[PDB]
């Protein structure tokens, strides 16, 4: 089975960045497309971006679109996700989840533990 | 935004539910849309994909359907368990990525 | 009238990448991956 | 000479796999570049696919299934090339005297050759795998339309630029059977016998 | 040329070779051959180094790594041959069918498949039609209706 | 760009032969036809053949077939011409030149400098 490991909790200061990976351990995740996805305190989650990395897709949200940089890393099975220019706004509790497929259009079946980032 | 959910439902234990989902043309009338069941401080669950499939670890009591540009997920025979906040996802070809609902709060009375 | 038709095509980009291969060199193609670290 | 976790030394310059296929923005089995003659840009959400066109309207799909088998492929190839070159001969540290410099010429030629003998191994895995892959993405583009020819049968014309122009009105839940692979013959042969004896 | 044509009109039949196919083919011919001297220039090159008689022991492992190295080189000749002869001639056999596949697709149901390498032509191709199916310029409604008619007066 | 640089000027007597070298500077010319063309002191030019030796053709002139030997080595990308059993007609200007593509029918758009053999 794959289980997507997120990294640890982020604190940090207004005007920061923060990156999280997302580390696909038990077999691979480079045939399918890992998104982000994050979901504010008492909101709804929202979608970020993904990278589909053999297929060459990396993909942003038009709200994030400029802000949010995710790389995918294939020799370690690794999706990161940078978030720069962080304010108040940007408090949520960070998700990484693989699809279906290789593209975005599937569901995802395979999610991270989370990773919560509180900017103050 | 753009799926709108009721913000909460309620019922009792064996009754069947259902939890809406209204879109537009370009994101749920032209791609597939996905339900999601999320229990709180835990991460999301696969629900419902494909409109109407079901994977295999979720039970038979969870079923989807589509009609235009709006989603239904009906849950016949509710539990204890259920008591979570669902959302439905799809794809937007107009803002070119995933839209999701604005989350619906299940309540299990009794 | 315009009658219905269905074409089989393929993925292209503004991609530059190039790879090379026993018989061309330096082919550009869609998507490429560098295996090797030169920094 | 390294120390720690690291990659395998060769003294190539430039190592790239291709993982994507021809880019076209302007083979062994003849369809990228063949009688195929350009890829589409709007197409994004796969490798290869379908520009449908009909009544209801004109855009692209994807074929998912031939692409997600073509990107399992890929990405097991890859992984199958870090995986066969993980063993590979690791230079140390050696030290000889002035009255031992045949030893050191001996040591200095048996490292040099195990690293001449990896870098043409990776090279040649690179070149012999980036033909390789070329050719699989040619032959799935190949086997794709190989599919929907053998679908359609009769009741389309190919225009020989890997077009099909159906001889019936086939809609979207037609050109989506199509796409599945669900395509059925006998519903809509006799109209497609009728419009072939009305062009005729 | 490698690959051609053998038209046999009523002006007269004879030979002519696709250029442009055969000129990809040598390019990529010669291409394979450089490649395969370039990436065989690294090989290992044995020197001589001599020891005496209590010295056995290192001599034998110079022997060892000399006749080892060139061991392996002349597996990776031999096997680089082997397999560039294989590639080869699969590439000219898929040379010979996508040129077959690309007068067939330009010619369609205007002529007839004699399932030999042959096409059996409906409407009447003098030598410019000739010349125009040989470089991928043959115009498909200018015969097609002529050879719709020829395919009904001979059925 | 690829040059053609042949050998030196010859001064033979009757009976020898002589062999000219066309060496393809700056770029294999394996994939084209490199053709021999001498030249008569107030004459025209004259074929005496060419060699295309990837393709593996080796054509020569009906008036030079059995006195010139043409040959090509694609390891060195050097084409050469040897003509023997040399006369007083024999003496001309000799160029190497490369075809438009494998074969002969081309135009010739590089040329080499020109080898002068005088016979005395
Ligand atoms: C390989 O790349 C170099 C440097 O970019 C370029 O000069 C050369 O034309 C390329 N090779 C081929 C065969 O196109
Ligand atoms: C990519 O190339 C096409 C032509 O092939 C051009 O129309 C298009 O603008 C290019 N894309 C971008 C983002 O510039
Ligand atoms: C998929 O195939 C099914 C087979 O029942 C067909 O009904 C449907 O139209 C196809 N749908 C899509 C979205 O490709
Ligand atoms: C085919 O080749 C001839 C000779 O090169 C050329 O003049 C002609 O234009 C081509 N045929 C057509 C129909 O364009």
């Amino acid at each position: 089975q794959v289980q997507l490991v997120q990294s640890g909790a982020e604190v940090k200061k207004p005007g920061s960045s923060v990156k999280v990976s997302c580390k696909s351990s038990g077999g691979t995740s480079n045939n399918y497309a890992i998104s982000w996805v994050r979901q504010a305190p008492g909101q709804g989650l929202d979608w970020m971006g993904g990278i589909s990395p053999i297929f060459g897709s990396t993909a942003y949200a038009q709200k994030f679109q400029g802000r949010v940089t995710i790389s995918a890393d294939i020799f370690s099975n690794t999706a990161y996700m940078e978030l720069n220019s962080l304010t108040s706004e940007d408090t949520a509790v960070y998700f990484c989840a693989r699809h279906g497929n290789y593209y975005y259009y599937s569901g995802m079946d395979v999610w991270g533990q989370g990773t919560t980032v509180t900017v103050s | 935004s753009a799926l709108t959910q009721p913000p909460a439902v309620s019922g009792t234990p064996g009754q069947r539910v259902t939890i809406s989902c209204s879109g537009s043309d370009s994101n749920i009338g032209r791609r597939s849309v996905n339900w999601y069941q999320q229990f709180p401080g835990t991460a999301p669950k696969l629900l419902i994909y494909s409109n109407d499939q079901r994977p295999s670890v979720v039970p038979d009591r969870f079923s989807g359907s589509k009609s235009g540009t709006s989603a239904s997920l009906a849950i016949s025979g509710l539990q204890s368990e259920d008591e979570a906040e669902y959302y439905c996802a799809a794809w937007d070809d107009s803002l070119k990525g995933a839209v999701f609902g604005g989350g619906t709060q299940l309540t299990v009375l009794g | 009238v315009k009658s219905d038709q269905i074409c089989i095509g393929y993925h292209a980009n503004n991609s530059t990448e190039q790879v090379d291969t026993i018989m061309e060199k330096n082919v550009t193609v869609t998507h490429a991956q560098d295996i090797l670290e030169k920094t | 000479l390294t120390i720690g976790e690291c990659p395998k030394y060769v003294k190539s310059n430039k190592l790239v796999l291709a993982t994507g296929l021809r880019n076209s923005p302007l083979g062994l089995f003849g369809a990228i570049a063949g009688f195929i003659e350009g890829g589409w840009q709007g197409m994004v959400d796969g490798w290869y696919g379908y520009h449908h066109s009909n009544e209801q309207g004109s855009g692209y799909a994807a074929d998912k299934e031939s692409t997600q088998k073509a990107i399992d492929g890929v990405t097991n190839k890859v992984n199958s090339i870090i995986d066969k070159m993980n063993t590979q001969f690791e230079a140390v540290g050696r030290e000889f005297n002035n009255l031992e410099r045949r030893i050191e010429n001996l040591n200095k030629k048996m490292e040099d050759g195990f690293l001449d003998v990896w870098t043409y191994n990776a090279e040649l895995l690179v070149l012999m795998e980036n033909e390789r892959t070329l050719d699989f993405h040619d032959s799935n583009v190949k086997n794709l339309y190989d599919k929907v020819r053998l679908q359609l049968r009769d009741n389309a014309k190919e225009l020989g630029n890997g077009c099909f122009e159906f001889y019936h009105k086939c809609d979207n839940e037609c050109m989506e059977s199509v796409r599945n692979g669900t395509y059925d013959y006998p519903q809509y042969s006799e109209e497609a016998r009728l419009k072939r004896e009305e062009i005729s």
